[PDB]
């Protein structure tokens, strides 16, 4: 459980974060499907309780860049994914920050609102100074 | 107004935030 | 003004999991690019209006 | 070797203008397989079969059929208790993931010098005047002294 | 114990609605605040199902109409019944019911359910019947004049045990129960409801679903099926009870999942 | 090739194989005569209850009916065009211009 597995229940086969879940099925249920109209649950077939299939944690990998020109200093957003999954992979860390867009590495959170530069999303900018 | 993930589908960020509109407007 | 920005992981869609589907895929070559270019072109421009 | 030469590559170009730039998509790895499946409630009554009390004569030879049930063979082709276990259309390894339709297990005895005889394509008088497999059997003989 | 009875108790049937009754849940998982649209043979909305009515008699003694028909089966059958005192215990159905062929017997007797698939030759008016009250306190099956043979048994299934036994009263038409049957590709399926009631004449309106209840990979040929009513080669005596049948059509049926995954309100999309 | 190989009691010196861990790979050889093990026991030495030697014979004879006779073999592999040539079918060259 809350680990990313490659599952098998009565043959349906995937990937997932298997969860523990707070929903209750009806006795001749085995499985639930979210709006998508894909699988979301499915119930433990031995010992009967209901389990959330969370998919294991994506996203796209963005690089911020000064130019070439300026500095081979560079520093990278994991958009969507929460920072606590990204040492999975720079894991190393020393400078590292969660925000509303995903994890953001190799640079520093300064308090100083100054104009964006380079648009991180969700507010955020990052920009190369002393 | 009254208003995926893990086929590859993903609602990135605006820039601006909700509270960024309300303090240019 | 904007809409929903997207982005789409065009190999994860049609192939998730699997190298075999990956691998004919890649007989495709630029076309997951292709489409990975159209949407970033939309997004970038929710934050240009 | 790192972001940089991503973008580099992802750019076609060894020198890189100033911004934010897409490259290929983070996932995580499954950590192992797991294998969920109600527990196993029944058997087979193979204890009904092998281990009968007694087997037909050959003359009148039985046929147990099978079904609604598990065919579990891990007690059966893994045990010492037979000295001949042949399959002739299927890996005995197999039994327990290949499936079947519907099973027909034939019971009795015979001389251990007429075991050869319940082969299929087979002659003298077993094959000849009570008992015979066809010339496809895709089923599996078990045989002991 | 196979003797029939010389009078042909085969008499009358009535027309009635089917409003919104015989929507089942078609497939095993869970969906909720949620309208889903599927295609399967289903009982069309008001459609025209056959009431087989008992008539009171009035003018005699006794049960001189009582009929039990063979019916046809096809695309399944929606079988319903408003049955004080269990007159309904089971079901025959197959292909020339006589044994020629294999047919499919499901009965529910004092004891048990029990499920068999075999060349029966089937009495002609199957039945079942007991010993009342006789000084135990006790209810007591005896009669079980169902078949005089059965030859060739591929599949057999019988239930744990339970007493079964009528108790708990209130004066009106009081339960109204609900089976759906279906063979796919040789999976034969129910589903079904008991729900409390209280009505004096015909098939409530109302909504509510069927759960699946059991499968059988049977894999017969079901063209027509008869039921099973209940009461020592003459003389007897029984119950009163009525049904309602109808046969599926494959239709789009829009349904709607609460948030506890239960279908609330369905619509016949044709 | 039954008129080439083929002997009237069997030609037994042809040999394949019968049991292996797994698939053998594209153009793979195996040249071995390690003991198969059948049963969940190990087996070691030549034999035993449950143990395969893992080659088996052809007895390659003309009494029997074609396919049970030996067919003699040649796969030709090669690789095209993308790469510089070394060796060509029977066209001439013509001047070039
Ligand atoms: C209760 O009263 C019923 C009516 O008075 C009675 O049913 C009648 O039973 C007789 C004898 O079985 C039948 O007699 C006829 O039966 C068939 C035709 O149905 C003919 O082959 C016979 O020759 C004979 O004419 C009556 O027909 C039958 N009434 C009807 C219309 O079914 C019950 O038997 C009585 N029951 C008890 C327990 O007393
Ligand atoms: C499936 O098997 C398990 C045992 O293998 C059963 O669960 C056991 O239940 C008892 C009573 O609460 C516990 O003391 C054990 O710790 C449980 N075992 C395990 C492995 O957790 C379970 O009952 C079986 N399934 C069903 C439907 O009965
Ligand atoms: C990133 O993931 C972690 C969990 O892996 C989240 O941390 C939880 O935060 C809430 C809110 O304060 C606490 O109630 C929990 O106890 C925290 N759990 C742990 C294990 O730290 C965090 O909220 C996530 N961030 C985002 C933006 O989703
Ligand atoms: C209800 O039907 C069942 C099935 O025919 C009867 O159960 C059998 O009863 C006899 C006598 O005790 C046993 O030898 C059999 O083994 C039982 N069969 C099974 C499959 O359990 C049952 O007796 C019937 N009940 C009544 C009251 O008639
Ligand atoms: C089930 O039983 C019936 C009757 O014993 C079998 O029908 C017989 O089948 C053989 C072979 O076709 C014929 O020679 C007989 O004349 C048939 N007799 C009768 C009365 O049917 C039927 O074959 C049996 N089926 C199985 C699967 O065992
Ligand atoms: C879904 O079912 C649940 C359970 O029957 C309902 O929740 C119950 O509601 C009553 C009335 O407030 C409470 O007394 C119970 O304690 C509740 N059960 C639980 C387990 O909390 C719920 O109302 C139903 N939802 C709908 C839409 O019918
Ligand atoms: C790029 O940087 C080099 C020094 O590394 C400098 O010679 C050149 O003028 C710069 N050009 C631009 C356009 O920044
Ligand atoms: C910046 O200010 C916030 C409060 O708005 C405080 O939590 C944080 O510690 C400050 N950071 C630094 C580096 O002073
Ligand atoms: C059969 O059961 C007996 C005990 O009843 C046991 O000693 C024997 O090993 C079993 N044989 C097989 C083949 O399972
Ligand atoms: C039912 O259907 C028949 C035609 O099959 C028709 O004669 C009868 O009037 C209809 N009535 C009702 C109430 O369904
Ligand atoms: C009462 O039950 C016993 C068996 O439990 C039976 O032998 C007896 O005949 C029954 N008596 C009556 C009057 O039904
Ligand atoms: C069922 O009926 C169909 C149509 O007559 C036939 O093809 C099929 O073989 C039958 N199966 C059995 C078990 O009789």
């Amino acid at each position: 459980k809350n680990k990313c597995v490659n599952f098998n229940f009565n043959g349906l086969t995937g990937t997932g974060v298997l969860t523990e879940s707070n929903k209750k099925f009806l006795p001749f249920q085995q499985f639930g499907r979210d709006i998508a109209d894909t699988t979301d649950a499915v119930r433990d077939p031995q010992t009967l309780e209901i389990l959330d299939i969370t998919p294991c944690s994506f996203g796209g990998v963005s690089v911020i860049t000064p130019g070439t020109n300026t500095s081979n200093q560079v520093a990278v957003l994991y958009q969507g994914v929460n920072c606590t999954e990204v040492p999975v992979a720079y894991s190393t860390g020393s400078n590292v920050f969660q925000t509303r867009a995903g994890c953001l590495i190799g640079a520093e959170y300064v308090n100083n609102s100054y104009e964006c530069d380079i648009p991180i999303g969700a507010g955020i900018c990052a920009s190369y100074q002393t | 107004v009254t208003l995926q993930k893990f086929n590859g589908l993903t609602v990135l960020p605006p820039l601006l935030t909700d509270e960024m509109i309300a303090q240019y407007t | 003004v904007s809409m929903t920005k997207t982005s789409v992981d065009c190999t994860m869609y049609i192939c998730g999991d699997s190298t075999e589907c990956s691998n004919l895929l890649l007989q495709y070559g630029s076309f997951c690019t292709q489409l990975n270019r159209a949407l970033t072109g939309i997004a970038v421009e929710q934050d240009k209006n | 070797l790192d972001p940089l030469s991503e973008t580099k590559c992802t750019l076609k170009s060894f020198t890189v203008e100033k911004g934010i730039y897409q490259t290929s998509n983070f996932r995580v790895q499954p950590t192992e397989s797991i294998v969920r499946f109600p527990n196993i409630t029944n058997l087979c009554p193979f204890g009904e079969v092998f281990n009968a009390t007694r087997f037909a004569s050959v003359y009148a030879w039985n046929r147990k059929r099978i079904s609604n049930c598990v065919a579990d063979y891990s007690v059966l082709y893994n045990s010492a208790s037979f000295s001949t276990f042949k399959c002739y259309g299927v890996s005995p390894t197999k039994l327990n993931d290949l499936c079947f339709t519907n099973v027909y297990a034939d019971s009795f005895v015979i001389r251990g010098d007429e075991v050869r005889q319940i082969a299929p394509g087979q002659t003298g008088t077993i094959a000849d005047y009570n008992y015979k497999l066809p010339d496809d059997f895709t089923g599996c003989v078990i045989a002991w002294n | 114990q196979c003797v029939n009875f010389t009078n042909r108790t085969q008499l009358p049937s009535a027309y009635t609605n089917s409003f919104t009754r015989g929507v089942y849940y078609p497939d095993k998982v869970f969906r909720s605040s949620v309208l889903h649209s599927t295609q399967d043979l289903f009982l069309p909305f008001f459609s025209n199902v056959t009431w087989f009515h008992a008539i009171h008699v009035s003018g005699t003694n006794g049960t001189k109409r009582f009929d039990n028909p063979v019916l046809p089966f096809n695309d399944g059958v929606y079988f319903a019944s408003t049955e004080k005192s269990n007159i309904i215990r089971g079901w025959i159905f197959g292909t020339t019911l006589d044994s020629k062929t294999q047919s499919l017997l499901i009965v529910n007797n004092a004891t048990n359910v029990v499920i068999k698939v075999c060349e029966f030759q089937f009495c002609n008016y199957p039945f079942l019947g007991v010993y009342y009250h006789k000084n135990n306190k006790s209810w007591m099956e005896s009669e079980f004049r169902v078949y005089s043979s059965a030859n060739n048994c591929t599949f057999e299934y019988v239930s744990q045990p339970f007493l079964m036994d009528l108790e708990g009263k209130q004066g009106n038409f009081k339960n109204l129960s609900e089976f759906v049957f279906k063979n796919i590709d040789g999976y034969f399926k129910i589903y079904s409801k008991h729900t409390p009631i209280n009505l004096v004449r015909d098939l409530p309106q109302g909504f509510s679903a069927l759960e699946p209840l059991v499968d059988l990979p049977i894999g017969i040929n079901i063209t027509r099926f008869q039921t099973l009513l209940a009461l020592s080669s003459s003389g007897w005596t029984a119950g009163a009870a009525a049904y309602y049948v109808g046969y599926l059509q494959p239709r789009t049926f829009l349904l709607k999942y609460n948030e506890n995954g239960t279908i609330t309100d369905a619509v016949d999309c044709a | 090739s039954n008129n080439l190989d083929s002997k009237v009691g069997g030609n037994y010196n042809y040999l394949y194989r019968l049991f292996r861990k797994s698939n053998l790979k594209p153009f793979e050889r195996d040249i071995s005569t390690e003991i198969y093990q059948a049963g969940s026991t190990p087996c070691n030495g030549v034999k035993g209850f449950n143990c395969y030697f893992p080659l088996q014979s052809y007895g390659f004879q003309p009494t029997y009916g074609v396919g049970y006779q030996p067919y003699r073999v040649v796969v030709l592999s090669f690789e095209l065009l993308h790469a510089p040539a070394t060796v060509c079918g029977p066209k001439k060259s013509t001047n070039l211009v």
